[PDB]
């Protein structure tokens, strides 16, 4: 099983600043590695897919880079509606795996 | 557009088989992947499975072989059972579109000798 | 466009396909090869309506929608002149989700004619990956 790393675990940020987030992969999965946002009470919702494709509907302050095994999320300008909790997903080998999540809110 | 709704009991007894139903609408189940995924107390996904297009299924080993996913073309709906279910299996469970641009809201699931 | 055999497999690489679901980057070079020819314009319509677009020939009944093909399903829910073009990026999303149902890489006949059982690592060789 690819076992993803993610770290920081919790991250405090005030609205206007930029954040980035990692996700780290036990071995290379090229550039399936996927990220997802979850807000308490939600269901997840696809960000960034491919490690940097965008998604329709998602805004453009979200972008996803990397390759192989070191991965990041970035969140120019943190905005109110951006707290909350994100999670990466590999899709390059069977069983699919989620990091542990990191927590961003307000400082 | 495609919409989908989970649906089943939120409370369930060790040993027995836990099942939920997830309706779709705006598309027929025959015309993607489906999947379930299920959020443990401590903020921690799993992957569950999928059944795709031609009925072939994939299943996190992680279950141990205690988990089925079928369709139901007629209904338009698919579903998941999940044997023997102990207080480990308590979570949210969601299901989802292979692709992950679908997702139902999630139902919480608690497994309890009551 | 047409790709030289190991501009597309370092490519192919670049996209993620050197491992995915089990499957070696050189099955999918071999498959473009005896799919397309490396054409990423290449299609073909088929006996029952239904067209295969791009390197790697993705057909319009279950995996694109062309909007001229009979039960079309569109698994790949997009657009088949979308797997036209010279980036492979919608091709190979596509091809990715068609691996991932059970029939795997068998979803190509050319593949499983000229690549399933052949040393396809021979495909990425004296190349600059």
């Amino acid at each position: 099983d690819i076992v993803l790393t993610q770290s920081p675990a919790t991250l405090s940020v005030t609205p206007g600043n930029s954040v980035s987030l990692s996700c780290r992969a036990s071995q290379s999965i090229g550039n399936n590695l996927h990220w997802y946002q979850q807000k308490s009470h939600e269901s997840p919702r696809l960000l960034i897919k491919y490690a940097s494709q965008s998604i329709s509907g998602i805004p453009s302050r979200f972008s996803g880079s990397g390759s192989g095994t070191d991965f990041t999320l970035s969140i120019n300008s943190v905005e109110t509606e951006d707290f909350g909790m994100y999670f990466c997903q590999q899709s390059n080998s069977w069983p699919y795996t989620f990091g542990g999540g990191t927590k961003l809110e307000i400082k | 557009d495609v919409q989908l709704q989970e649906s089943g009991p939120s409370l369930v007894k060790p040993s027995q088989t836990l099942s939920l139903t997830c309706s779709v609408t705006g598309d027929s189940i025959t015309s993607d992947y489906w999947s379930w995924i299920r959020k443990f107390p401590g903020n921690r996904l799993e992957y569950m499975g999928y059944v795709s297009f031609s009925g072939s299924t994939y299943y996190n080993p992680s279950l141990k072989s205690r988990i089925s996913i079928t369709r139901d073309t007629s209904k338009n709906q698919y579903y998941l059972d999940l044997n023997s279910v102990t207080t480990e299996d308590t979570a949210t469970y969601y299901c989802a579109n292979w692709d992950g641009d679908y997702w139902g809201q999630g139902t919480l699931v608690t497994v309890s000798a009551a | 466009k047409v790709f030289g055999r190991c501009e597309l497999a370092a490519a192919m690489k670049r996209h993620g396909l050197d491992n995915y679901r089990g499957y070696s980057l050189g099955n999918w070079v071999c498959a473009a090869k005896f799919e397309s020819n490396f054409n990423t314009q290449a299609t073909n319509r088929n006996t029952d309506g239904s067209t295969d677009y791009g390197i790697l020939q993705i057909n319009s009944r279950w995996w694109c929608n062309d909007g001229r093909t009979p039960g079309s399903r569109n698994l790949c829910n997009i657009p088949c002149s979308a797997l036209l073009s010279s980036d492979i990026t919608a091709s190979v999303n596509c091809a990715k989700k068609i691996v991932s149902d059970g029939n795997g890489m068998n979803a190509w006949v050319a593949w499983r004619n000229r690549c399933k059982g052949t040393d396809v690592q021979a495909w990425i060789r004296g190349c600059r990956l």
